[PDB]
């Protein structure tokens, strides 16, 4: 699994041409924010491949 | 018709050791889980240990892991719980509960034992009369109280004249101070006729350790009243 | 894991009122969701179990469901009345290390009386305690319904705090309140400052003066 | 016929805030509109006229509409700053028998000093102005932000108000005011009353301060 490269699988926000974001922001999937405990329909923004 | 009691609380200075003790009467002792659930003095429920049937499988949450030995006993039908090394945050009322299934909620709980954790000495409360000088004098009706603090256990019953007042009397529940000292405090309202003809006294009582006073009330006889 | 529940909410007799449970990190549907009852100054006893049974000797009140679209329970308490005025908790099986986690408590209060207007009564200190090392301050906020209280102690140059000792209300038959704060400041530094004010800002009345230190 | 304009009005640098003058009778769209600004100290000079138009030189933010629902009129003052906090006024030829009719004025102002109490201050007389009748009462304070000062006065037994008048507060140093009261005194009977309070209720503590007459 190689850990080093990630990518972002879900975000809120639709990227325009020519725009990144570093930003590590716990998504919320449409419920109260849980301040990033990773739990009630939050998850981490990025994903790692393998 | 299941009957749960328990004895044996108290307080102590930290570094010692408790027991506790609950029996079991109306219901088969060999096939009911046992939990024991604390609960401190203006905070919520919460959980301290859960034992086996026969007493063999035992956990602990994390907070409580080591220094509490749960251990039950099917032949006289009892429970014990001794917890050492004692310390501040474990200041609650200790519940033992029967389960009726694991994956469930209890049943049955007990009666309560407030058990606290702090010795530092034995001292005498101390009567402050509070002498509406000014600002209970010029506009509206008049008040006057007495504080009571530096006081160890809290058998306080606040009267007034040795026990002639009757209404007006305002008990407030004891707040605990930084070390180990508590404070309560009264009051009472006087309807505009006992300002200077009848002094009200304020009897303070407390039974421990020879503390009877009677503070003559002075509302700073140097202003107007 | 947290069992998310607030402090306290309460309405007028007569409504239902609802209590949520939202768990932290624990999916809804692992095991069964209760709730419990405790009444000041005695024992909690069980209100309802397994989230859909309502044990026997409970009146038809009290109404469990579940709500899987945001993982959260609640409690339908039909006909709001004096006896409902007690602390609620929760219970679910969620963790996979042997650990129950209770709820919060919500402090369910009877939303009966309309408006009550406190009064405020500040009183000096004497000469038994100002003798050589003590000193207080009573500001005595009473006859008050709503027990959130605003207390705020400053002595017009600098918000003091360390030091308060605040005396919780006692509950009255006549739904009134009386909140009592004991301001402990420092006795040798009384010449820092030359006037200590109680400003309250409670919903009903407040007030702002302040005492001197000799008059 | 007479132009309504309200009195004052206080806000921070921001977004626009318009001021009304709502006409008595006839009609808005008969005539023009015009808006004149007097600088404290000068005299006074057109801003914007025709407000459907705007002249040169005075910026474009100054910005005004016509009201034709109750016969009112609207200047949307944009763009708020220090170069800007004066006094408008409101004028519109109505009266048929040539007559040209003003408005009220405003007190358009901005917010730059922090909010604090004010302090009470009372000054009792004196003896060599007492020769055989004659005394003031002053009860100037100061560190107060707002203009709108609201004083009482008491002799410790009736809130006396024969002849109340206040003074006219002056622009301090860093933006302040130091306004201050006049109240009516008793020459030949000062043996009625021997005590002397001073209320103030201007957004602050209520706390009196009581003298001696002649001592």
């Amino acid at each position: 699994g190689n850990y080093n490269y990630l990518y972002r699988l879900f975000r809120k926000s639709n990227l325009k041409p020519f725009e990144r974001d570093i930003s590590t922001e716990i998504y919320q999937a449409g419920s109260t924010p849980c301040n990033g405990v990773e739990g009630f329909n939050c998850y981490f923004p990025l994903q790692s491949y393998g | 018709e299941v009957q749960l009691v328990q004895s044996g609380g108290g307080l102590v200075q930290p570094g010692g050791s408790l027991r506790l003790s609950c029996a079991a009467s109306g219901f088969t002792f060999s096939s009911y889980w046992m939990s024991w659930v604390r609960q401190a003095p203006g905070k919520g429920l919460e959980w301290v240990a859960n034992i086996n049937q026969d007493g063999g499988e035992k956990y602990y949450v994390d907070s409580v892991k080591g220094r509490f030995t749960i251990s039950r006993d099917n032949a006289k039908n009892s429970l014990f719980l001794q917890m050492n090394s004692v310390r501040a945050e474990d200041t609650a009322v200790y519940f033992c509960a029967r389960v009726w299934y694991y994956y469930g909620p209890r049943d049955y709980w007990g009666q309560g034992t407030l058990v606290t954790v702090s010795s530092a000495s034995t001292k005498g409360p101390s009567v402050f009369p509070l002498a509406p000088s000014s600002k209970s004098t010029s506009g509206g009706t008049a008040a006057l109280g007495c504080l009571v603090k530096d006081y160890f256990p809290e058998p306080v019953t606040v009267s007034w004249n040795s026990g002639a007042l009757t209404s007006g009397v305002h008990t407030f529940p004891a707040v605990l101070q930084s070390s180990g000292l508590y404070s309560l405090s009264s009051v009472v309202t006087v309807p505009s006729s006992s300002l200077g003809t009848q002094t009200y006294i304020c009897n303070v009582n407390h039974k421990p350790s020879n503390t009877k006073v009677d503070k003559r009330v002075e509302p700073k006889s140097c202003d107007k009243t | 894991i947290v069992m998310t529940q607030p402090h306290s909410v309460s309405e007028s007799p007569g409504k239902t009122v609802t209590i949520s449970c939202t768990r932290s990190s624990g999916s809804i549907a692992s095991n069964y969701v209760q709730w419990y009852q405790q009444r000041p100054g005695s024992s909690p006893t069980t209100v309802i179990y397994e989230d859909n049974q309502r044990p026997s000797g409970v009146p038809d009140r009290f109404s469990g469901s579940i709500d899987s679209s945001s993982n959260s329970a609640s409690l339908t308490i039909s006909g709001l009345k004096t006896e409902d005025e007690a602390d609620y908790y929760c219970q679910s099986y969620d963790g996979s290390n042997h650990n129950v986690v209770f709820g919060g408590g919500t402090e369910l209060t009877v939303l009966s009386q309309p408006k009550a207007a406190p009064s405020v009564t500040l009183f000096p200190p004497s000469s038994e305690e100002l003798q050589a090392n003590k000193a207080t301050l009573v500001c005595l906020i009473s006859d008050f319904y709503p027990g959130a209280v605003t207390v705020a102690w400053k002595a017009d140059s600098s918000p003091v705090k360390a030091g308060v000792e605040t005396t919780t209300p006692s509950k009255q038959s006549n739904n009134k309140y009386a909140a009592s704060s004991y301001l402990s400041l420092t006795p040798e530094q009384w010449k820092s400052h030359r006037s200590y004010s109680c400003q309250v800002t409670h919903e009903g009345s407040t007030v702002e003066k302040t005492v001197a230190p000799t008059e």
